[PDB]
RNA sequence: GAGUUGAAAAUAAGCAGAGAUCCGGAGAUUCCCGAAUAGGUCAACCUUUCGAACUUCUGCUGAAUCCAUGGGCAGGCAAGAGACAACCUGGCGAACUGAAACAUCUUAGUAGCCAGAGGAAAAGAAAGCAAAAGCGAUUCCCGUAGUAGCGGCGAGCGAA
RNA sequence: AUCCCGUGUGAAUCAGCAAGGACCACCUUGCAAGGCUAAAUACUCCUGGGUGACCGAUAGCGAAGUAGUACCGUGAGGGA
RNA sequence: AAGCGAGUCUUCAUAGGGCAAUUGUCACUGCUUAUGGACCCGAACCUGGGUGAUCUAUCCAUGACCAGGAUGAAGCUUGGGUGAAACUAAGUGGAGGUCCGAACCGACUGAUGUUGAAGAAUCAGCGGAUGAGUUGUGGUUAGGGGUGAAAUGCCACUCG
RNA sequence: CAGGGCCUAAGAUCAGGCCGAAAGGCGUAGUCGAUGGACAACAGGUGAAUAUUCCUGUACUACCCCUUGUUGGUCCCGAGG
RNA sequence: CAGUGCCGGAAGGUCAAGGAAGUUGGUGACCUGAUGACAGGGGAGCCGGCGACCGAAGCCCCGGUGAACGGCGGCCGUAACUAUAACGGUCCUAAGGUAGCGAAAUUCCUUGUCGGGUAAGUUCCGACCCGCACGAAAGGCGUAACGAUCUGGGCACUGUC
RNA sequence: UUACUGUUCCCUGGGAUUGGCUUUGGGCUUUUCCUGCGCAGCUUAGGUGGAAGGCGAAGAAGGCCCCCUUCCGGGGGGGCCCGAGCCAUCAGUGAGAUACCACUCUGGAAGAGCUAGAAUUCUAACCUUGUGUCAGGACCUACGGGCCAAGGGACAUUCU
């Protein structure tokens, strides 16, 4: 699925609204995307699927408190 | 139109770039996170361990 | 409380006041397919060392750095996996139509399809509404109001 | 305006913050980003009780007997 | 509209004018209007979901089939000619989307048939017949899609 | 004798894996799938309906049972075919 | 290669979001004058609007490109009898149909003229040419073989007559 | 279809994933030095201020020459020589002493900072590759895991 695993950032039902005003429908999603971060307590990577919204998130918070919030590692 | 983080750091080993274990030059967000973070040459600036060590 | 072995009449022997037929509460069995479940399969079958896969629990503990791991192996127990009339919540979501054509709009977020669950679900205890006066979680019926308002200010939609 | 969402920046907390239909002041209400919760409520394949200015054999269930039957279609499905 | 109020708006003003200076109500029964399938029957069509390649259209796998005759290439070999061939005849050789023609495949002319024996036959003729061939058993492709030696044809007698 | 208990082609379904509003799509080892490959029966009788099935005679294949020996196995495996 | 397409240029111009010096507006502590009734200007801050300049491709622009889309002109005069013009003048476009073929599956008028064939042939074959509106890979011209092709005349054979 | 309105494919710019340098130069900075012929004149009067002593042996006036600017009137200025002065209301002039100071505006140069622009660049994430590597009870030349490889490189890919 396109959900981030730490934020259930789906992506947005949107109507493209044209300048006729013509709405199509235009499904949006979110920029999550593929990385690999350094989970410092397995000295070791990990790779990930990352809204950069919660990759911002990680990094202010750290890693693991995301990880339990989410539920997510091994 | 935007600039990102530019996020302090204090060290852990020298930096053939910048400073000898010592310095706090504020790196930059995209260097932290590999570079300094998995090669652990490199710890965030805590405000917990400033007013610690 | 007497007669009985389902439908219709025999048929054959039976059973019963040393409770038969029968009516209730609790049980037991419940071949084979079907979630189908030992493995395959054209369903109700074949081959079978007789018994899924997912959780869970108890033990063995890959990889790289014998690290730590997860994965694998086994012995475990027995809980999820299907079904639904309509009602409900969620996701996706049309069109013919009305506008005396038609692209904004309306049918409509209806129909349908998928995903759950319940006897009801959803909502819900105030970062609410109010208005110099007061209320006090939600959910429904009446009524304000077909009013205020929105609207190619068109068709129409229409609160509190 | 409030209300939730995609992209990016990204506050303060009570000598604060949000709402009061842009916004700004003063005042008034409520105080977010965690969760749960019965009733009144909508429903009928159904069960029990009752009622009918409802039908009574091309009506009423499509179906008052082996009726989703016979039959038809490869199939979904149609159907006396 | 603030507002004023038997008046008020328009204005310098009665001036002048506009509108006012009053009324029931509830229910039953008809009429009619409005929203609803709205008096009954009848479209071609649109959109969503699903079932379809036993017919047919390509492909794939794997099998099977093609009577009988005719022609006779290239190569190869001999009578030969040129330091070297170049070509002439013979023989072997067996090629060909070759030839005539049954099974087979298909459709051209004609008649019959047209409430047919048959929802496209029968009869007499007719084309291809080792090939760009046929056919059997399992499969593949799908509805604004499939396939198409291309007709918009075929997609289970239904297809712009 | 035909098929299954053997094998696999087209194809199908695919643990795990990847991808995706949901269903589900792509996909590997596996598992099925024969129209194909392995594998062993003929003649004559009988009789209302069966006969390479029943009867007579002669055959063939697979697994045991018996004897002598060698003690060395069967699998996963690498090869021919 | 005029128009369009494509390609290569893109020096100059138009060029969006966005970025942004300023500038402007509201609100506003405190400030100030008058009969009666209230304004005005205004720190900060918070909210607005407009915005010089910058902002790529694209297009305008400049060249190549036709087996890339496509197009290939009229009027008026003269020659040795008369005529028909070998040859000339004019507006025109980007230029004005080359070779072949031709009344043609393309010619309307049109059973076009002429010749052959026929007793007689609007069909047919060979030519001429004023090609209404043929023509060079939406190919031109011609071809041996082949056609359940369309078309004309034959000999044989017959109830087609 | 060169009808209207749009969608998708594709192309480009802004933001996100996004980083090391070290330079070139565009727009802000901040510290380092010349700049001046209204006329009355000691004479190429820089405005605005502190404004009675600065400047000197960490060595001036003076002449000997080097350089640069130039309105060839003179100005800044290195070297050496020299060795006890160039100085203020001393009066002119809208404005003062080349005593001196903060700078500064008249504009001009450079090492210092923001965000870009451009350029090359490497490596940490990204894309891509690998018969390579080891294994779990067996292999994974059954896709794939870790591991190091080798290319590419903050571009591309995705999201708005």
């Amino acid at each position: 699925r396109r959900i981030c695993p730490f934020t259930g950032k789906k992506s947005n039902k949107a109507n493209r609204v044209s300048h006729s005003n013509h709405k199509t429908k235009r499904l949006q999603f979110v920029n999550l995307q593929y990385k690999r971060v350094w989970w410092e307590a397995g000295k070791r990577f990990v790779k990930l699927r990352l809204s950069t919204k919660a990759l911002k998130t990680i990094e202010k918070n750290g890693l693991d408190a995301v990880a339990k919030k989410a539920g997510i590692d091994l | 139109k935007k600039v990102k983080k530019i996020r302090k750091i204090i060290l852990k080993e020298d930096i053939p770039d910048l400073g000898k274990k010592g310095q706090l030059l504020d790196v930059r967000a995209g260097f932290l996170r590999n570079f300094l973070l998995p090669l652990g040459k490199a710890e965030v600036v805590t405000p917990l361990l400033l007013k610690e060590m």
